[PDB]
DNA sequence: ATCGGATGTATATATCTGACACGTGCCTGGAGACTAGGGAGTAATCCCCTTGGCGGTTAAAACGCGGGGGACAGCGCGTACGTGCGTTTAAGCGGTGCTAGAGCTGTCTACGACCAATTGAGCGGCCTCGGCACCGGGATTCTCGA
DNA sequence: TCGAGAATCCCGGTGCCGAGGCCGCTCAATTGGTCGTAGACAGCTCTAGCACCGCTTAAACGCACGTACGCGCTGTCCCCCGCGTTTTAACCGCCAAGGGGATTACTCCCTAGTCTCCAGGCACGTGTCAGATATATACATCCGAT
């Protein structure tokens, strides 16, 4: 089984780097030199969702970057290097992505308790969006093209920045939106739907047969 | 015709697979590895306390195997002169033999015991079985290409196994003439082809070929290739070996520091050297691939071209 | 017709349920009253902890488990399944309780 | 890795080809099939040398004698027939087999053949006489493939029921056994021993061990009796035919496939390799009835 | 070691290291052939590196042919598939208690699935790992009966 | 009266070994009892030792040396090294 | 309230218990009262000890580490008691 | 004023605080190496990580969640090196390992 | 290298109470080491016995104490009553 | 003001201040009682008087003025209180003190 | 200056003379090797232990209050050295 | 007529004579050898005192008569005036030297 | 050597529970930070013990050599010991009740700690000489064949 | 069993160096303040021990009895004791080199000691299941007839 070494949905320790920190008494995390990126537990594929990143130490050599990134995102980049993975760099709110910088964004302050809203529907992805938000205040729209693939909720450290991610039934300031979710709902999700790929591989390979109803959900 | 004074105690020597390098024994119980191109010692290895009476070089030549007189058997790396592996046993260890296709392999025919092939890899050891079950004195040597096992008993028996199961491949009996066993000396083989030779009690050499006695099967009659003695002097053989081809072979006349050379197809006596008539003859090799006869006597080596 | 199983034989199971069990093998109050005769030899009127009296039964049944076990040993040296008090006297000699 | 390309093409056989084997000089290529029929080629220009016919049903094996002057012929007429290549004259035609012969292989002193049946019984066979001086119910299941090793005193032989059986010449003493097995033979030094398994799978074994050395996978041979060599006279390969009309060549000693020759439109059943050059006769089935020659550089 | 030299080590020696042989877990089975130490590279499940979509069609083409899948999934996107073109690691038995342990490794950028040792392996023993009802007889005093 | 033990932490290296396995007051309080004892085995060696050194610190390589008297042949092995990764790890700190 | 004779109140079914729990087959009966001696010189000392810590105790009742670190120094500890 | 135990800052259990302040108030030596606690703990950990494994494979042995005392005898009993350890120490609850001589069996 | 020893109360010791008597200097360091050996022996059955009293004052009680668990009989009677004697002489002024 | 050995006061022989010197150094605790060295010396230098005295008694039956470890090693093993206390230390130049068994009497 | 076999360096006769002083009569000679053994292991220990004193003194010659601490730890002290 | 004293007379006075004397049995310098031999073996090129090796072989040969001695005893108690190597084992055993 | 019967023992089941895992609020030892001294570490020097070798001796070890002495195997018997079953008996549960004595806190004080000033008891070193060790020789006593 | 012979005890005499005595030469013992504090002691709890007593019963003691190991005796083998001889290397005495051991003098890194603050540990409640216990059952194994 894929059983996750997890309470709840956090930031998975097997896709971090090797000069990546935790601390799970706020699970932030922190490095030592350059640029690292450490993703959550769970990944969207559709829908929209939402979370959070909370700042608990940015000195001025010090400039994490909180995002979005794909599969194929290398850990040790400082997440938004390759085309696959958006985010801001946090000194002034500016939107990185392909390493470029856009200043099509907000201003960023140092103890901001960030909120990350995202849409991906059920080449653009049609529809697809992110939205930043500053304590539920909106920073604005951050990348509207948003290309095909899951996506999960990615934070790059510089030199010892201390960030940590964070789910919606704690949250400071939730959009009262009915169809978003938070992180730990969709975690579940893939929890639940990994459970039930692991159902079918056993299935497959162990009884002949297989059969899954009207195809739309 | 020709000797080394930067060795001494020379006790036992053996040629390298291509006869570049002779790795000699001393009575300190050390290895000296001399060259013969640039005429000098390429090594020298602590081996034991103890004389090595028993010297084998592996085929890639990197590995020798050498007996001390203390029952200590010791694998040394050429170029470092390491200690690879060392084995102790009871009835002090009378000839050791790495086996030509397997350098991992290496048989050792002890004093009172029966031979035992052990592998370096595993410590492992076969003890080889014994027909008579009362020789006390069984030599034993591996053939050209290490496919199966001469053993040879104080009592004239001779058994053939094959080198993996020990199963009687072969067996026959020596004789005296009339009736009578002779304690089997020693056993060598050629380099190539598949004619051997047999060094027995009775100051005879016999000469065989191999696969005349794998088709003459367990307990047959299978007579010598050649028979080859000293008809004037009756002299008994220390030491005896083939030449590199194998059309030459050679004896040690210890009795009175002599070599006798005769033919293989032909058997004539080739020739006879003579050696200091105070040195007491121990060792005798030739060279593998050269007309060059090495020989140990009273711990002086000397050399004979041609 | 009665039957009755060979000797040694249930003392034999007896050894194998004792190894098999870890309980003390002494009634409580015999040893309780033995403890503290013996004390009233040092000083009379002392008392005592049913842990501390506890660890004297179990220590000293140690102990004795321990030289039956070696005694036992030293027998089989003797060639006997018979004991014989001399092993036991011995037996503390070798353990230097002499 | 070897670089062999296609140099000549050969064909003839009215029915499908069971066996190619080069003479041991490498001046011919014998070529048997199940039309009752061998044909001698030139082994270097694909020059069809002549047809030798005689025997009553198809031809599941030929081998050729250690002086390239003799080849047996191994028949579904349940018989061998032992013919002198100059000639062309059946010189012998062994009778005893009760059923299908599928192999035949000659000592490596020549004077002396191994034989395989249907029968599941292997026969030991006289030249000079013809005479059949041994008969072991070796197997339990029609014999695949026997051959001798370096000197004659072993033969090795596997048959359908997956069984690779290592017997004494002199006594017909079973000495060794080791996925039912189409192929076997020994390896040059007589050291090791390759058998193909009807499952995409090729085995080289140690005999003094007893235990499989090496695998060679990627091929596909799962009905057929697909034919295995050495390739020597280049780099040190291992060269087999394929279900899939390739012709497979692995690496000796890393097992990986160094060379994939493509040309053939049905199932590669039989190869040979070259004694001396770095030449490959690749025959397949009825589907192209056609042998092709294949020269590299290494 | 770099993963890279690592592996190349372990591509040039895996020839040598491991057997395959008569098993009494099951048929046949890797063992080994030299002792190997804890943790080190004892063998690549080498085969064809293909996308996770495709196994489906590759699995029911196997089951029309009725040749058994040899595939191990990599990650959610690739699995190496040695059904038809592997290595000896097709060949690797499993038990409750492994010596073994299946890792992913990324040389030059391509994933690599490689067994390494759970402990110091020695010469002869046979080679398994945690594949993670089919009754299993790994002989393992732990089994849990079933890999499922 | 506050009686200080380890059942804490030998509840903890229990499960950092067995999670599944449990644990008896009983021998619990033995563990307690044993650890105790080979403690003051190795103080008053290493004191005896840098006593002989008439060293009035007592450090870690009298540990080592001591420990090493104390444990039959290969434990102690296995002990130092985990005892140098320690210091290793507190002396990286 | 002045004790005796308690030793024979060891029962020979619990000597040869003990016997048994160290694997003894046959037995003799001289042994007894000669093991019970043993008991009693072996207890011999340690209570007595016992108290002596007792006796710097300055206290009446005697504790379990009182014969803890009697068995200490009489070279045959034992544990869980503190 | 980041506070950190130096047992987290070695990475194990044993208190490293408290064992200090143990010997300190053991009288051993005037001074003494900060290390040598850790260190001491370390093997503490180790030696109790060893008895406690064998212990739990006697109690699994025996379909025993809760380690008994007898597992633990036993245990102590089986590993030479931990019984030559502990020879002449004693164990309460622990009993005797299973041990029949050879002529104690009838022939 | 000034070393300290006692060989010289021993013969004055034993001249008080054997005058006419010589000794080995091997048999005076072996008596030495006696010495130092039951120092040793009672000072750490003190310290110990003062730990579980947890006291950190040794004093003539442990000392006697400490005796009384070590000599036998009347060995220990005696030296009980000589000590006794002695720190009454030594507090009498 | 006169300075007067402790001992003298204590009317004994071995050196108090000594005593009292290896006490502070020896580490037992963190301060020595007064009168406690004088005790212990005075335990010691009584038992060394008996010690002594055995030897001398050995040494004189042995017709012998110079004692030698012979003699004391045979009061030791003449003296069953002073050998239990001892017989776990060894004897430098000791042997064995006559013992004769009695199956090994001849007849 | 490699050393070797110096166990059976212990004569019979020595073996025999120190049984005599322990006051035995009549010897096996199955006894001597092993007992040579149990010396060989007895010492097994002392000296490695010793020179683990040595170990911690920093120094390449060995001292006899080396083995005089050992023997004491090993519970086998030892007078008449210091 | 040549004369031979009976079995063990000459060993008894051999015994008594050792009893009386004190002196080692052992002859130093194999002793010492050995000493050194098993030196090599934790650490090689490691020098000695002759006070240091004066003194293990003494306390080896106090060791060793002590075993001698208490296995002489035993073999009393095995009935016998020859020694078995199972006395030496078993002695060891009660000695907790096993 | 087998089978049948007796008996004793490992198993599944059910439930009871009381240890036991778990969580708390509160406490103080542990961490964190800062200061001093001085134990420890390093280095150059001296010594001097050790490790090495060399030659002569013989007492000692090696080895052999009967051969009586006992280890040992076996063999008879018998007494002492397992055993199963009787019997009676204190052992254990348990629960009660009193308090003597541990076991805790709060003084206050004598008591080393410690340092400083002083030095003579003691220790390294140097004669020296006498019990003691060795030796040779005479007398005594055990022992093995009458 | 009374001698022969052999190992030993003892006696006188020889020569020696360790045991001992004495001599410079301190540093460690004494003396005397002085101070903070270990515990001595008083004075409270409370609880664990100590004894009481009843009820149940598993347990203990003794019996009878088979029986089988302990023991005692015989004859054998071999084997270890005793003595003789031959070989050797331990010893012993002397020499010599150096390499380590011990020493002293600097030097300062680390730890003791202090003070602050709090957070992990600890006493303390609290559900709760590992396993204790009992029961019927199925399997293993002994013991005697065949």
């Amino acid at each position: 089984y894929r059983a996750c070494l997890y309470e709840r949905v956090l930031l998975a320790l097997h896709d971090r780097a090797p000069q990546l920190k935790i601390s799970d008494d706020r699970l932030t995390v922190v490095g030592e030199k350059g640029y690292s990126m450490v993703r959550a537990s769970h990944g969207v594929r559709k829908g929209a969702w939402y979370f959070e990143i909370t700042v608990d130490e940015m000195p001025p050599d010090t400039a994490a970057r909180l995002g979005w990134s794909q599969p194929l995102g290398n850990l040790q980049a400082p997440l938004g290097y390759d085309k696959f993975s958006y985010s801001w760099r946090s000194k002034k709110g500016t939107k990185f992505h392909q390493s470029i910088g856009k200043h099509y964004s907000s201003g960023y302050g140092q103890g901001d308790v960030l909120g990350f809203y995202i849409n991906l529907p059920e080449k653009q992805t049609p529809h697809s969006e992110i939205i930043f938000y500053k304590n539920g205040v909106n920073q604005g729209v951050a990348y509207k093209d948003i290309f095909e693939g899951v996506y999960f909720p990615a934070i790059s450290l510089y030199k010892s920045c201390t960030v940590s991610i964070n789910f919606g039934p704690c949250f400071k300031y939730p959009p009262k939106d009915l169809t978003y979710r938070p992180m730990s709902d969709m975690g579940w999700g893939a929890v639940v739907e990994h459970t039930l790929a692991d159902v079918l591989y056993h299935v497959e390979t162990e009884v002949d047969g297989r059969r899954s109803p009207p195809w739309e959900p | 015709d020709g000797t080394l004074d930067c060795i001494s105690m020379a006790l036992t020597c053996t040629f390298n697979r291509w006869g570049t390098l002779l790795a000699v024994g001393c009575n300190d119980g050390r290895i000296v590895i001399w060259d013969f191109l640039t005429r000098g010692i390429a090594k020298i290895i602590s081996a034991h306390i103890h004389p090595v009476c028993s010297l084998c070089w592996s085929r890639d030549g990197h590995k020798l195997v050498s007996a001390s007189t203390d029952n200590i058997v010791s694998q040394w790396d050429v170029l470092s002169g390491d200690c690879d592996q060392r084995f102790r046993f009871p009835s002090p260890i009378l000839k050791v033999q790495y086996h030509p296709r397997d350098q991992n392999k290496v048989l050792v025919c002890p004093m009172k015991s029966a031979p035992v092939m052990l592998t370096l890899s595993d410590s492992k050891h076969v003890v080889l079985p014994v027909d008579d079950d009362s020789d006390l004195n069984v030599v034993a040597s591996f053939d050209r290409r290490g496919e199966y096992i001469y053993t040879g008993n104080a009592k004239g028996k001779i058994l053939v196994l094959k080198t993996d199961s020990q199963d009687l491949v072969a067996s026959f009996r020596v004789t005296t003439g009339t009736s009578n066993t002779t304690a089997i000396k020693s056993i060598e083989f050629a380099r190539k082809g598949s004619c051997f030779l047999i060094n027995t009690a009775d100051r005879i050499i016999r000469v065989y070929d191999g696969r005349e006695i794998l088709t003459c099967g367990r307990d047959g009659e299978p007579e010598p290739m050649q028979k080859l003695q000293d008809l004037v002097n009756r002299t008994p053989w220390k030491k005896c070996c083939f030449s590199g081809d194998g059309e030459y072979i050679v004896a040690g006349s210890a009795r009175q520091h002599a070599l006798y050379i005769w033919e293989k197809s032909i058997g004539n006596l080739v020739k006879i050297l003579h050696g200091t008539r105070g040195e007491l003859l121990l060792d005798v090799a030739w060279h593998p691939v050269r007309p060059i006869i090495a020989s140990i006597s009273s711990g002086v080596v000397s050399i004979w071209a041609q | 017709k009665p039957h009755r199983y060979r000797p040694g034989t249930v003392a034999l199971r007896e050894i194998r349920r004792y190894q098999k069990s870890t309980e003390l093998l002494i009634r409580k109050l015999p040893f309780q009253r033995l403890v503290r005769e013996i004390a009233q030899d040092f000083k009379t009127d002392l008392r005592f902890q049913s842990s501390a009296v506890m660890a004297l039964q179990e220590a000293s049944e140690a102990y004795l488990v321990a030289l039956f076990e070696d005694t036992n040993l030293c027998a089989i040296h003797a060639k006997r399944v018979t004991i014989m008090p001399k092993d036991i006297q011995l037996a503390r000699r070798i353990r230097g309780e002499r | 890795k070897p670089n062999y390309a296609l140099k000549f093409t050969l064909a003839g056989h009215t029915k499908a080809v069971s066996s190619v084997k080069f003479s041991p000089n490498g001046e011919w290529l014998a070529s048997s099939s199940a039309d009752k029929l061998i044909k001698i080629w030139g082994a270097y220009d694909g020059k069809f040398e002549k047809t030798i016919s005689g025997h009553k049903l198809g031809i599941s094996d030929v081998a050729w004698s250690s002086d390239s002057n003799l080849l047996v012929s191994a028949s579904d007429d349940k018989t061998l027939k032992i013919w002198d290549v100059s000639s062309g004259k059946c010189l012998k035609t062994l009778k005893g087999h009760s059923n299908y012969v599928f192999c035949c292989n000659f000592n490596p002193q020549s004077n002396l053949i191994v034989s395989g049946s249907f029968d599941e019984s292997v026969r030991i066979w006289d030249v000079k006489t013809g005479k059949c001086l041994k008969t072991l119910p070796a197997h339990s299941d029609p014999v695949s493939a026997v051959h001798f090793n370096r000197d004659g005193s072993l033969i090795v032989s596997s048959s359908y029921d997956g069984l690779c059986r290592i017997w004494d010449t002199a006594s017909g003493q079973c000495l060794k056994t080791l996925p039912p097995v189409s192929f076997v033979k020994f390896s040059p030094n007589g050291k090791y021993i390759l058998a193909a398994t009807l499952d995409n799978t090729l085995k080289l074994w140690d005999y003094s061990k007893g235990k499989c050395l090496k695998t060679y996978t990627g091929h596909k041979n799962e009905k057929y009796c697909i034919f295995a060599n050495f390739s020597v006279t280049g780099g040190k390969w291992i060269v087999s035919g394929s279900e899939d009309n390739l012709v497979y060549i692995w690496n000796l000693q890393t097992k990986e496939i160094v060379q994939k020759l493509q040309g053939h439109t049905d199932v590669v059943i039989s190869t040979a390799c070259h004694p001396t050059e770095n030449i490959i006769a690749s025959a397949a089935l009825e589907n192209d009835k056609t042998i092709k020659l294949w020269k590299s550089d290494c | 070691l770099p993963m890279p030299m690592r592996f190349r080590h372990l591509k040039k020696t895996s020839k040598e290291a491991v057997g395959v042989y008569r098993s009494p877990i099951h048929g046949r089975g890797l063992f080994c052939k030299r002792n190997i130490d804890a943790g080190e590279m004892v063998i690549e499940y080498a085969g064809i590196v293909i996308r996770s979509i495709l196994t489906d069609k590759r699995e029911k083409y196997y089951d029309s042919k009725g040749i058994g899948c040899y595939m191990f999934r990599i990650d959610d996107s690739e699995v190496v598939d040695a059904t038809m073109h592997g290595n000896a690691a097709r060949f690797i038995n499993h038990s409750c208690e492994p010596n073994c342990y299946s890792r992913v490794i990324n040389i030059d950028g391509q994933k690599h699935i490689v067994i390494f040792a759970m402990r110091k392996i020695y010469r002869g023993e046979e080679l398994t790992y945690d594949y993670k009802k089919l009754p299993c007889n790994c002989g393992a005093k732990k089994c849990r009966k079933f890999l499922n | 009266t506050r009686k200080e033990s380890y059942a804490i932490y030998v509840y903890k290296v229990l499960k950092q070994v067995h999670p599944d396995t449990g644990i008896s007051s009983k021998a619990m309080s033995i563990m307690n009892s044993f650890v105790n004892d080979v403690f003051e085995r190795i103080a008053g060696e290493a004191s005896r030792l840098a006593h002989y050194n008439k060293r009035s610190t007592i450090t870690s390589r009298e540990i080592q040396t001591a420990v090493r008297l104390l444990l039959p042949g290969e434990l102690a092995k296995h002990a130092v090294s985990e005892g140098t990764k320690a210091v290793t790890k507190y002396t990286s700190a | 309230k002045v004790l005796r004779d308690n030793i024979q109140g060891i029962t020979k079914p619990a000597i040869r218990r003990l016997a048994r729990r160290g694997g003894v087959k046959r037995i003799s009966g001289l042994i007894y009262e000669e093991t019970r001696g043993v008991l009693k010189v072996f207890l011999e000392n340690v209570i007595r000890d016992a108290v002596t810590y007792t006796e710097h105790a300055k206290r009446k009742t005697v504790t379990a580490m009182d014969v803890v670190y009697a068995l200490k120094r009489q070279g045959r500890t034992l544990y869980g008691f503190g | 004023a980041k506070a950190k135990t130096r047992s987290s800052r070695a990475g194990l259990q044993f208190p490293v605080g408290r064992v200090h302040r143990l010997l300190r108030k053991g009288n051993y030596a005037e001074r003494v190496g900060a290390g040598a606690p850790v260190y001491l703990a370390a093997v503490l950990e180790y030696l109790t990580a060893e008895i406690l494994e064998l212990a739990g494979n006697a109690a699994r042995d025996n379909k025993k969640t809760r380690i008994i005392p007898r597992h633990l005898q036993l245990a102590v009993r089986n590993d030479e090196e931990l019984n030559k350890l502990l020879g002449r120490v004693t164990i309460a609850q622990g009993g005797v390992l299973p041990n029949i001589q050879s002529v104690l069996l009838p022939k």
